[PDB]
């Protein structure tokens, strides 16, 4: 029983801080309230990092080494059926 | 000779008028471009015994069937003719790098080429292979400057579109 | 092709009046429902081949005389199954288009128009496609508001087919 | 302007509020060392999820008895609740840094938390170990001495951020005690 | 008609495959500036008469020969004929603004307008000047924030000017 | 397809011929654009079309259709297309259509479009349906493709009430 | 009388199609703006006599000849002031009605239809009512998302009057 | 024909107004990005041949009824005439991109092309497809995102120029529609 | 170039790195046999989607109990997530090949994955079978002995790549075990 301090209407609720900052005249900061949500797997796969995988793209044509390039990112990716 | 000066002079002569501002500004652009344009021409003059040599064997590397009997490269003298005709095209590219426009190519290399290469049964794509091999061999910070390289490949690309 | 933006234009153009607040709220509601429709369209795109093969198998189970009757209209031979999977792919594609634009406009001009004489002259029964759509409506795996947005365009086609 | 931030928490209505221009200039004028404080709270909110994950894995790889059957972290849904709790504590201490004041850290999370964990049978010293791990990660992110992670800042010293959040994490660790 | 959403559906279906995953967030950013697009349009709608009348008064202040006896916009029927044309091109630009693409503007307004002006003898390049006189009055009015939260609308007013030049060059 | 319900006819003035070579007074000044009107006779045609379908107060400034007139003056549309681009106008839809049922609506535009009074009520029963299933525009496109419209008004004569006054009589209806 | 619900009905009734959520989003946006319009209507109701007398005094200040000119169209006598306050009360009433239903439908059928011949035959100048409405538009007190909803219907009437 | 300059001169000549500093700034901005404009027309005309070849063959390989017997692209003569029909519109689009105005495109090439094509019996749909596939290659070559060939450039983005060449490619598709 | 690629992984920011010819020559000077180490990762990224599809269909056509009701691949959600997981593992092992080093393969995916699959009830041996199928497909694509698929390479031997990715796939299969 925990209802004396943490009643069920405000249970598991925290502020969140957001930043619209790009060194711009329109740069903002925001504060909101939220219900928090987390699940089990985030001891090793944290929410900012979860399900992100490094994709590599290459442009090359045979003999065109001066045009060849490579790039790297890691977005959110899903499986194609 | 299609160049910057001949264009505006022929336009003023067809109109029967004196040279105005629009003709002199075009010569100003030639003045402003000659520094980057003549940079590629002197290095093509200094490197040509290597560049047509190592561009000619790329043609036979892509098309090894040309050295078969009954083809256009059956003996050594026809291969010497092939390196001859490659060096001629490189000399014409060096010429249009000097003039400013594409006068020497469409006067001496391009006009009438489709008749000769058809009746003498020379494969047209084998020329485009040797030109396109030298087009992407150019790395821009090392051989030329950044501005000489684009103005060198634009004539090479022009030849490719004319032959294809 | 009619989306909620297009009738907002079409009403103001009737007297040629300027766009007031009576039309801007109508497009604002499209912008409200746009998120719940777009993930429905994305999830239906991700589930295309599974739903198409399951729907075709549901029609073959519920109407077994379809793959056994000798005739060009039936799926008894191998190419009839290709035509039958092609049709269900067309239906699911129109459903995803209507989910994207937020209105029944795509299927109203690509499928609905002249779908009566197509079923009548080529002797196709409309009751097959209702079974195909009733398979998709319950087994697409979405739930809640996204599924409620997705089911409306699905059983809209059930309504015009019946 | 900080009263507008407090208004949100007072109302608990989950509707966002934003400040910029003259309102953000008033906030940065009012609360001490604002620009540095902003790089500070940015260095927390961009690293928060890895912080609670690394913290609870450090607690578990120190004491496996919670992951044993009969442990408080066993039957993973509770372990999800523990991840949630550690992240909530992180969010409140990040706000308390951003405000330069520890009042809401008392009033909204630390008020009556110890008796709650006693009533639930939550072991205290493991959570003290957890918040000390978060304190070390926070001061590492604030000195830009993360061995693994790099952000570029305008050059200078930020003594207040490490001592400020160390005082705040010690307030949490003493209030749970 | 085509709006900005059906545009992406059109060449997706003409290519014949589904919408890719990077186009859906290109549409979810498009719904992100929604509230901002409504503030813009509503700005140009509420003082739509004042834009037309001030642009016409500035148009005749520099080109009297239009109001000259013998000019094109001289008689009261012919003077009224300018104001309706200016309100039409203001109206279809505001249609294209909320639509998100220019396809409805050149469809019902700019289609064949050059041929009508070349047949009536209405000269070609003051309807361009009138459209430019309406353009600067519109995008100055879309900049006003008095009655809206503060932010960036400049990408959308670039598009709003990107409709007026399209209207201004299909009439010359 | 549910074709039109068969109703049966009556006897009227326009049903039988007039024998009236050279009439003078009971003629309603047919406003055709095959006349090749000038810039201000077009205004007379437009006003007479407004009087025919609307009554004389749906010639307010509010009810005016200023762009339909601009497509008439450039010969983009004809008179018949102007007529039921005017019936499709929503000032006609809120002033005349939202204030009566569809039986009275069938008679309120058979008289204004076809220029004749209704045969019986069974005609109003048979024509009330195209308002329901395919709407007002589906009603008027099927009204202006009848032989009753095309054989006397064509596509460039503004419609009018037909054979209202008998020659020797003064009164008429 | 047009509100965003009425064109949602009127578009579906044109082909006689059922109400799919092309139009349900259009009425959902009306339900979104409804709260911000209703408190604007309530606050404009609460400020009726102050705004009417202030607007009439603003017209009498900006056009002082209307207080002096001998004629039936002017407010030089006592009953002309009663007619002039009655007209501004009519305008504010139509503004509150359009704020209530969320569309310009009330004033479109009660006020502006036929207003041209009213101002022309009774020799009233429309420039008086623009000053009366420009007084209400800045001095109503409303500010924010509620004043932006209230100002649109106010300067809509300024647009048709001019 | 007009240009990025003669356009504002014909606009100012109706005003009888001098070209003052108010509307000269668009012309100075047009000059200040002239090097990117030349860098774009060079990139288009260097690959112009493969552009028309790939365009017509891509129009064919998704509509094989054109090369069907009796189709509009059936014999060698009709196929050569189509391969040149496309090259002419690419040439005029390149002229309009170099001049910065579509006035050379609309009268030298588009004035009367529609009734020409429907006097010849040329299908419109394959022409819009061949125009759209050329637009897709032009926007890839200007922004240097072409897959099988990359050209060297300076740093900066040309979405300006890409949308200009896209509007030029939609003008021809609207003309022959 | 290397520092930017490292910072993309360290930040997890989902923003793409991009490189010039002088940059590429610097990374190739750092890397061992970069030229050959590039045809390898190209032969993976051009075949990746068919690889995970063929892998999961080979697992399913070996063990149908996952597609039976009560199976882990049953339900609409399970099939989508398992495809996603297998492709993620493929992307990380492709990076680990491209780096010539298996550290991020530990730190970003293999760290704590087995306990996650135990907590979700995912059967391990089926995923081991899957990654062995991907290992066979990878070494088949690297010896250019794909019976169905052909790319042209500069001629020579690439034994290390087959052994490098076999060591990496065995690292995955042992770390999941
Ligand atoms: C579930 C499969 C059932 C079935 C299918 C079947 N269909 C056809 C032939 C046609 N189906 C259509 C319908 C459409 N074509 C479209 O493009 C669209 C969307 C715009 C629809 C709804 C048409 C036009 C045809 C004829 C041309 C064709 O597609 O082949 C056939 C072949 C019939 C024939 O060849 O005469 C079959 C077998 N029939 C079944 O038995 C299944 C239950
Ligand atoms: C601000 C007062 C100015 C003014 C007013 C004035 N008005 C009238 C007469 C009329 N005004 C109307 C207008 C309306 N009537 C309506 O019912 C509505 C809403 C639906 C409007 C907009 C009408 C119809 C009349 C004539 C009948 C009447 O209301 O009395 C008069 C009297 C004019 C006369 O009697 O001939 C005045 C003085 N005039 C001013 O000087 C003020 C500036
Ligand atoms: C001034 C302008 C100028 C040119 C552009 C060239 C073009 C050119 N090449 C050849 C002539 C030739 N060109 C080739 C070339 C080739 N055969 C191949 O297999 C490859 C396609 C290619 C080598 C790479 C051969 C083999 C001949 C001799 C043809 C023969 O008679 O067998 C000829 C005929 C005259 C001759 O015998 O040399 C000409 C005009 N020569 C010029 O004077
Ligand atoms: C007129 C212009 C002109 C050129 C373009 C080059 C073309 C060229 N390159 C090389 C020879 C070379 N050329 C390069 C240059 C490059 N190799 C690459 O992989 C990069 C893409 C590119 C720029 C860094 C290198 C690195 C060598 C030595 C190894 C090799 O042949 O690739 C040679 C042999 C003789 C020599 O070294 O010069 C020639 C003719 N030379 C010229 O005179
Ligand atoms: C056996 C179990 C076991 C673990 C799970 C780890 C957990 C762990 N991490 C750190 C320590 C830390 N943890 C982080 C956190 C992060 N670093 C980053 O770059 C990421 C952004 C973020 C999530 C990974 C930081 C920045 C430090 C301080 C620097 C460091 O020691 O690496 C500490 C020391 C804190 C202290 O007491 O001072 C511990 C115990 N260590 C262990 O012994
Ligand atoms: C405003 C601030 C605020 C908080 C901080 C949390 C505090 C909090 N945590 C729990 C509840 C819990 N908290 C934990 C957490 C832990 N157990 C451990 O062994 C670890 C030390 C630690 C995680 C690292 C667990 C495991 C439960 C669930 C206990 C149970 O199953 O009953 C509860 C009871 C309600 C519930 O069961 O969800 C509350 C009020 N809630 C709040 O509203
Ligand atoms: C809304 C978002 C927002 C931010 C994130 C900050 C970002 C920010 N920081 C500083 C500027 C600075 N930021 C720091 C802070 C630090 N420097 C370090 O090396 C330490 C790691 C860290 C201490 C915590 C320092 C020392 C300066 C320069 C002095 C100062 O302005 O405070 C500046 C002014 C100069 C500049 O542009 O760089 C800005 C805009 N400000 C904002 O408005
Ligand atoms: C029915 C009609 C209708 C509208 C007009 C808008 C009105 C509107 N705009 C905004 C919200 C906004 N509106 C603007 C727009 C602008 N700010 C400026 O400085 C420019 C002058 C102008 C561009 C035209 C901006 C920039 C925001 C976001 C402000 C913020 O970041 O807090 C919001 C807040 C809620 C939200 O986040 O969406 C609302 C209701 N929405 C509607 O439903
Ligand atoms: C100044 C601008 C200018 C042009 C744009 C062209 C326009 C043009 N094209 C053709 C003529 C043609 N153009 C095409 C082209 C096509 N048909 C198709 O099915 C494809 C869609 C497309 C090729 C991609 C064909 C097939 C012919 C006629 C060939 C014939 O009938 O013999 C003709 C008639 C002349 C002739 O046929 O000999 C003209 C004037 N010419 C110009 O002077
Ligand atoms: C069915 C038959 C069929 C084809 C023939 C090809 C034809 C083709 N090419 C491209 C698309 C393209 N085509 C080119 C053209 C070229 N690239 C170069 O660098 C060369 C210089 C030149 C000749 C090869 C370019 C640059 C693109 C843009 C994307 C790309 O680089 O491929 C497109 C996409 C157009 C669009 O997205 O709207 C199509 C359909 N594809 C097909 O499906
Ligand atoms: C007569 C021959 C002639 C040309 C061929 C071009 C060649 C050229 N391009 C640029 C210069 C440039 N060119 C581009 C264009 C691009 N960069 C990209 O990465 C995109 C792919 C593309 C469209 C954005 C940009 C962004 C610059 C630098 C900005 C500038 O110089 O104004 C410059 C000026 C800087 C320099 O000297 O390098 C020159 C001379 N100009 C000419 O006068
Ligand atoms: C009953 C269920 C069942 C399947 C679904 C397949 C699945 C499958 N494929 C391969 C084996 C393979 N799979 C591929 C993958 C591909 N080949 C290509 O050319 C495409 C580009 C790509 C996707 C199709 C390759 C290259 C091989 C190795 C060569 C081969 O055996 O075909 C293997 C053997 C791997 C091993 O254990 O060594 C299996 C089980 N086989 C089955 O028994
Ligand atoms: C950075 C690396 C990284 C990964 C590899 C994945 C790992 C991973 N997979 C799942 C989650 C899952 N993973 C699978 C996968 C499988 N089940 C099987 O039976 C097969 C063996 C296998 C597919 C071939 C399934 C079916 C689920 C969903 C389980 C559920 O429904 O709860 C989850 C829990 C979160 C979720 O449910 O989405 C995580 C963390 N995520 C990551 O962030
Ligand atoms: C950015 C993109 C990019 C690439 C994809 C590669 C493409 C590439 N590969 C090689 C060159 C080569 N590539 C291989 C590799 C192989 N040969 C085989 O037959 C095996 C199947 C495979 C082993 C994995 C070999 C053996 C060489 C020649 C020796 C070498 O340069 O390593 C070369 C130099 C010579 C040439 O141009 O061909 C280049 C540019 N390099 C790049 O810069």
């Amino acid at each position: 029983l925990y209802n004396k301090y943490f009643s069920a209407d405000r249970l598991h609720k925290a502020p969140e801080i957001l930043f619209e900052y790009n060194k711009t005249k329109y740069d903002r900061v925001g504060v909101r309230y939220t219900e928090v949500t987390s699940k089990a797997s985030e001891r090793f796969f944290p929410k900012s990092r979860m399900n992100r995988a490094p994709v590599i793209e290459i442009s090359y044509r045979e003999g065109a080494v001066s045009t060849a390039s490579v790039s790297l990112s890691m977005p959110e990716i899903s499986g194609p059926p | 000779m299609k160049s910057v000066i001949t264009t505006v002079v022929s336009a003023a002569d067809a109109a029967g008028r004196f040279p105005s501002n629009s003709d002199l500004e075009s010569i100003q652009g030639n003045i402003q471009r000659s520094a980057a344009r003549l940079e590629a021409a002197e290095k093509l003059a200094g490197n040509h015994e290597a560049v047509v040599k190592e561009a000619g064997d790329a043609c036979f590397a892509k098309y090894a069937y040309l050295k078969n009997p009954g083809e256009a490269g059956e003996n050594q003298e026809k291969i010497n003719k092939c390196y001859r005709d490659v060096d001629h095209y490189m000399r014409l590219v060096n010429y249009c790098l000097v003039v400013g426009g594409t006068g020497p190519l469409d006067e001496w290399g391009i006009a009438g080429a489709r008749e000769v290469y058809r009746t003498l049964n020379l494969p047209t794509s084998a020329y485009v292979a040797s030109i396109a091999y030298t087009r992407d061999r150019l790395c821009v910070p090392r051989d030329m400057s950044a501005q000489a390289g684009v103005e060198f490949s634009a004539y090479l690309d022009y030849l490719i579109n004319a032959l294809s | 092709m009619k989306t909620p933006i297009t009738e907002a234009i079409a009403t103001a153009d009737n007297q040629g009046r300027f766009l007031s607040n009576t039309e801007l709220q109508a497009v604002n509601g499209r912008y409200q429902r746009a998120t719940a429709s777009l993930t429905a369209a994305k999830a239906l795109t991700g589930s295309a081949q599974r739903l198409i093969t399951g729907a075709a198998q549901a029609v073959y189970n519920k109407f077994p005389y379809t793959t056994q009757m000798p005739g060009p209209a039936y799926a008894s031979s191998a190419i009839g199954k290709a035509k039958c999977a092609r049709d269900i792919g067309y239906y699911l594609r129109m459903v995803t288009y209507c989910l994207v634009v937020g209105g029944t406009g795509p299927m109203d001009e690509y499928l609905v128009a002249g779908l009566e004489e197509i079923n009548r002259s080529f002797d196709l029964s409309p009751s097959w496609y209702i079974e195909a759509l009733q398979y998709i409506k319950n087994s697409h795996g979405l739930s809640g508001q996204v599924a409620n947005e997705a089911n409306a365009y699905i059983d809209y086609a059930i309504n015009t087919l019946s | 302007m900080l009263d507008a931030f407090s208004r949100v928490v007072v109302n608990s209505d989950a509707k966002a509020a934003y400040v910029g221009g003259s309102d953000l200039q008033a906030l940065k004028s009012f609360i001490a060392d604002g620009n540095k404080r902003l790089d500070a709270v940015n260095s927390i909110v961009s690293n928060a999820s890895c912080m609670v994950s690394d913290a609870v894995s450090g607690m578990i790889c120190e004491n496996p008895g919670l992951i044993s059957p009969g442990g408080n972290c066993y039957t993973n849904r509770r372990m999800a609740a523990c991840l949630r709790d550690g992240e909530i504590i992180l969010r409140y201490v990040s706000y308390a840094l951003l405000a330069g004041d520890a009042s809401v850290l008392e009033d909204r999370c630390l008020n009556g938390l110890k008796e709650t964990y006693i009533a639930l049978g939550v072991p205290t010293n493991s959570s003290i170990r957890a918040v000390s791990i978060m304190k070390a990660q926070a001061v590492a992110f604030i000195t830009n001495t993360a061995t693994e992670r790099k952000m570029s800042f305008a050059a200078g010293d930020c003594t207040s951020l490490a001592s400020e959040v160390a005082s705040y994490f010690d307030r949490v660790g003493a209030a749970i005690s | 008609m085509l709006d900005a959403f059906a545009k992406v559906v059109a060449q997706a279906d003409a290519r014949g495959e589904f919408l890719s995953n990077t186009q859906i967030d290109a549409l979810s950013k498009m719904v992100k500036e929604g509230n901002q697009r409504l503030d813009i349009v509503n700005k140009v709608t509420s003082n739509a008469s004042a834009i037309v009348t001030n642009s016409a008064r500035a148009l005749f202040a520099e080109q009297p020969q239009l109001i000259q006896p013998g000019g094109n916009a001289y008689t009261s029927r012919r003077m009224a004929a300018c104001l309706r044309d200016m309100e039409i091109v203001l109206r279809y630009v505001s249609y294209a603004m909320i639509a998100g693409d220019s396809s409805v503007l050149d469809d019902r307004c700019l289609n064949g307008l050059r041929e009508t002006y070349q047949a009536l003898g209405t000269p070609g390049s003051s309807v361009a000047v009138a459209i430019q006189k309406m353009k600067d009055a519109s995008v100055a009015l879309a900049n006003d924030t008095t009655g809206t939260p503060i932010g960036d609308c400049s990408s959308l007013v670039a598009e709003l000017a990107g409709y007026f030049d399209r209207a201004a060059v299909s009439v010359v | 397809s549910i074709p039109i319900l068969k109703y049966s006819l009556s006897t009227q003035n326009q049903r039988v011929e007039s024998f009236e070579v050279n009439p003078g007074d009971e003629q309603y000044r047919i406003y055709s654009t095959d006349s090749l009107p000038s810039s201000s006779e077009v205004d007379q045609i437009i006003w007479a079309a407004y009087r025919q379908i609307f009554s004389e107060h749906q010639i307010l400034k509010s009810t005016k259709q200023p762009f339909l007139e601009s497509q008439l003056r450039f010969n983009q549309i004809s008179i018949k297309d102007f007529i039921k681009g005017l019936v499709l106008s929503a000032p006609f839809r809120d002033l005349n259509y939202n204030v009566n049922n569809n039986y009275r609506f069938v008679e309120i535009c058979v008289q204004r479009v076809l220029g004749r009074d209704i045969y019986n009520e069974r005609e109003k029963i048979a024509w009330s349906i195209i308002i329901a299933t395919q709407g007002l525009e589906g009603f008027i496109d099927t009204l202006l493709n009848t032989q009753e419209y095309l054989s006397n008004f064509g596509d460039s004569i503004v419609p009018f009430q037909r054979r209202r006054i008998i020659p020797q009589r003064s009164k008429g209806e």
